[PDB]
């Protein structure tokens, strides 16, 4: 799982 | 030669007054979008360019990431 760069729909 | 393309999309007119229900957004500078790449995952960007000729823009990434998209692969990310 990553959570720091890109932010979109859910992925 | 062909002159036909074969496939046609929407021809015909309205004779009576339509509300619109389903809204479509523009591509302007600092438009949050969502631009689909090919390993089957999306990508989040703000409007840094626009190319409403030849149906593309320019957009800045989270990652830093400036890639040019399509109005195709492009989903306004609001809702």
């Amino acid at each position: 799982a990553t959570g720091g760069v890109k932010k979109p729909h859910r992925y | 030669s062909r002159l036909s393309r074969s496939g046609a999309s929407s021809l015909w007119d309205p004779a009576s007054p339509a509300p619109t229900s389903g809204p479509r957004p523009r591509l302007w500078e600092g438009q949050d979008v969502l631009a689909r790449w090919t390993d089957g995952l999306l990508y989040l960007g703000t409007i840094k360019k626009v190319d409403s000729a030849r149906e593309v823009c320019l957009v800045q990434f989270e990652d830093d990431s400036q890639f040019l998209v399509l109005w195709k692969d492009i989903s306004p990310a609001a809702l």
